This record gives C-alpha cells, sequence and structure tokens, in this order.
C-alpha cells in the first residue's frame, strides 16, 4: 500500500513530517497525492491535494510535497488540535485509489487537568425491575489515563465494574465512565457506594447512598 | 453541495451489505467521481470503488472486487453501495465522498466532501432497545439520563428537544461483557431553575425503534 509511520510524538509548538511512501504508479505518476485529517466523530477532513495544494479553511500551518515516490506532510507549530490520525492517499493506474496506513499524531507537553467526578445511584425504576446501575461519570482530565476504584461501605468491589477508554472531549481533555451493575438487593444491603478515581497519583472521591 | 449515507445499521455474517449515498446540491450525472470509502473502529481509511458520474463506469478495490458493486440512480440523485457475504471484518463507519480533479491523467482525484458516515456493525447478536432512565439530582446540579442495556450502537441523545445544548455533555457508551452498551448522558443546570425548567432527555436508538422522551426530577 502506501506506508506511513504508524506513530509519530512531538511536543507543543514543534514541527512535525509525516511520510507516505508509495510507488511509480500511483505517487510517482501523478501530482496527485492528498492528505485527510481524523478524529473520532467526524469524517476525514481534506487538508491537502495536488500535492502540496490547500483547500479554504485549511490552516497556513499543513504543507505538502513529494520527492520520487515518497510525500510528505509537514505541520507547524502544534497544537493540541493536531492530535488525530492522518492519512496520506492517492490515484493509481489506471483505475483505483489506495489510501496510506494512516499515522497516530500525539502532542505532548498539554497541560495537566484533574478529573471531575459526578456520581449518581440508581433511578427508582430501575430498583422496581431488581436491578441497580451505578453511574460515575469522569470528565476535564488530562492526561487521558485514570484508575477506577468502587467500595462498597469502604470494601473493594471487584464484580459488575466496565470502565471505558477515556476519550477526547472537544475542549481536548478526556472523559470517561465508569458502571457498576449490581442487584437492587445488593444495593440496598449497604449503607453507602464510592466511586474513587486516580489520575496521576491524586485520587478524587465521591459517595452514594440508598 | 452535501452526501448522506443511509442503511441498515447491523447485517448479518454472510448476507448483503447495502447502503445508499443522497447527495444534494449538485448533480451525480456531472463530471465527478462518486466514491465509497470505510474505516473500521480504531483501523486506517479503505476505498471501496467509484463510480463516474458522467458515463456511469465503476472501479473497485481490487481486494474487495468480486463482492462490491456500486450503482447510481440519476433521479434521487443517489449512488448506493452493495456488499456480499460480509464478515466481522467489514464492520466499519462506510461514508459517500464526491472525487473532484482538475486533469485525472497529470493529478489523479481527491475526496472534497464527505458524507457524515454510518456505522453498519456484521454480527448476529439480536437487535436490543435500551431502557432509559432518569439520573435524578448547591448553585449548580448535575441531572443525567442512563441508556441501559442495548445494541448495536449508536443512540442518539439530546435535551428539551434540542433547545438545551449548553453543559450538555453525553458520554461514550461503554460496552459491557454482555455485549450490550450503555451510555449515560448528562447536563449541568443552575440549582434555582429547578422544580421550574423541565429537562427531558431525547433518547433515540433506530434500530429498535426505542424512541423516549424521559423527564427527570428530584426523587421525591
Amino acid at each position: 500500500a502506501l506506508t506511513q509511520p504508524p506513530s509519530v510524538s512531538k511536543s507543543l509548538g514543534q514541527s512535525v513530517t509525516i511520510s507516505c511512501s508509495g510507488t511509480s504508479s500511483d505517487i510517482g505518476a501523478y501530482n496527485g497525492v492528498s492528505w485527510y485529517q481524523h478524529h473520532s466523530g467526524t469524517a476525514p477532513r481534506l487538508l491537502i491535494y495536488e500535492v502540496s495544494k490547500r483547500p479554504s479553511g485549511v490552516s497556513d500551518r499543513f504543507s505538502g510535497s513529494k520527492s520520487g515516490n515518497t510525500a510528505s506532510l509537514t505541520i507547524s507549530g502544534l497544537q493540541a488540535e493536531d492530535e488525530a490520525d492522518y492519512y496520506c492517499g492517492s490515484y493509481r493506474s489506471g483505475s483505483t485509489w489506495v489510501f496510506g496506513g494512516g499515522t497516530r499524531l500525539t502532542v505532548l507537553g498539554q497541560p495537566k487537568a484533574s478529573p471531575t467526578v459526578t456520581l449518581f445511584p440508581p433511578s427508582s425504576e430501575e430498583l422496581q425491575a431488581n436491578k441497580a446501575t451505578l453511574v460515575c461519570l469522569i470528565s476535564d482530565f488530562y492526561p487521558g489515563v485514570v484508575k477506577v476504584a468502587w467500595k462498597a461501605d469502604g470494601s473493594a468491589v471487584n464484580a459488575g465494574v466496565e470502565t471505558t477508554t477515556p476519550s477526547k472531549q472537544s475542549n481536548n481533555k478526556y472523559a470517561a465512565s465508569s458502571y457498576l451493575s449490581l442487584t437492587s438487593d445488593q444495593w440496598k444491603s449497604h449503607k453507602s457506594y464510592s466511586c474513587q478515581v486516580t489520575h496521576e497519583g491524586s485520587t478524587v472521591e465521591k459517595t452514594v447512598a440508598p | 453541495v452535501q452526501l448522506q449515507e443511509s442503511g441498515p445499521g447491523l447485517v448479518k455474517p454472510s448476507e448483503t451489505l447495502s447502503l445508499t449515498c443522497a447527495v444534494s446540491g449538485g448533480s451525480i450525472g456531472d463530471d465527478y467521481y462518486w466514491n465509497w470509502i470505510r474505516q473500521p473502529p480504531g483501523k486506517g481509511l479503505e476505498w471501496i470503488g467509484s463510480i463516474y458520474g458522467s458515463f456511469g463506469g465503476t472501479n473497485y478495490n481490487p481486494s474487495l472486487k468480486s463482492r462490491v458493486t456500486i450503482s447510481m440512480d440519476t433521479s434521487k440523485n443517489q449512488f448506493s453501495l452493495n456488499l456480499s457475504s460480509v464478515t466481522a471484518a467489514d464492520t466499519a463507519v462506510y461514508y459517500c465522498a464526491r472525487g473532484s480533479y482538475n486533469i485525472v491523467v497529470l493529478f489523479g482525484y481527491y475526496f472534497d466532501y464527505w458524507g457524515q458516515g454510518v456505522l453498519v456493525t456484521v454480527s448476529s447478536a439480536s437487535t436490543k432497545g435500551p431502557s432509559v432512565f432518569p439520573l435524578a439530582p448547591e448553585s449548580t446540579a448535575a441531572l443525567g439520563c442512563l441508556v441501559k442495556d442495548y445494541f448495536p450502537e449508536p443512540v442518539t441523545v439530546s435535551w428539551n428537544s434540542g433547545s438545551l445544548t449548553s453543559g450538555v455533555h453525553t458520554f461514550p457508551a461503554v460496552l459491557q461483557s454482555s455485549g450490550l452498551y450503555s451510555l449515560s448522558s448528562v447536563v449541568t443546570v443552575p440549582s434555582s431553575s429547578l422544580g421550574t425548567q423541565t429537562y427531558v432527555c431525547n433518547v433515540n436508538h433506530k434500530p429498535s425503534n426505542t424512541k423516549v422522551d424521559k423527564r427527570v426530577e428530584i426523587k421525591t
């Protein structure tokens, strides 16, 4: 296919170049390499076309070039926004179209942010169906790694826990959520339940009670 | 100029995946390439094929060619994708995209306008509609809705029929060991507004026709 580095890691403010190695039947047969940016939740976004042209709306910071069968995307002045997957692609003689394998760009040096934690008890109507789901919502943290601990009357709860992989919010911090699935009997059998979120060595805890 | 994918969000293994793209703000019969592109969640973009608007000729990804059909309909202004004998490898967000160009023999073409994408899950698992539970509620208070145990993705949530957007946070779904999804949506509101303003989450899980507007009130 078209070959890209799988990962590139840089720091805020710095510049990065992503390569894209094809063949003389695509990148070296046309001036027709394009580049796409992809964030989760949005269609891919066209950044560069005809090797180096920018469509309106794409910043000055993005540029493209090629040399022989390898195309290159350079992004200058890296911001938190630029963290995304980047794909090159090209028409291929004489009839098909091929994407590069993609490059995950990580931008380091972003500000640390501690999570906010919101914990809800089960609803009345769920309880009436003899179930009880506790919902621990975790938001506005960076970097995107947390450890969640559930407790019942101060004792550790391992069963019934499911926790999401963190994903980026629009404000470029992370969110995640943790669900403790119990029966209503279980819920009523304790004085309280706690959700404890540990982020970079610091812990934020919330408690609910029947 | 706009494109919009539609089709079933769930297809059983070995069956045929079908999708349609509705194009607005331009004739499909014009000198454009009309393309199908997909992306399995967590994996790379893959061109499926194209149909050329002016003459109707098709070109397909060689690794898919035997299973792929692309058609177009000049009236309705649509083109569509048929992908036969699917497997879990075919689970992906499917996009339609316009391919524009200058000269092609010198420049090939590129995708300038894209649809929003439609997730298609290939699975033999049953569709299952969620239960929708209120998450009942200081100067400020968080309240929400739990959308519990559904399949497949996605579910949409808005608040007060789309008039309340400030302070809304809808969380990505958890996938439980059961194979069922759950998600929550929360809005933070002034506490003084409670008892005055009504808060309703508008939940839609189209595969199961679960369409619920749930009022969220402080527990009594």
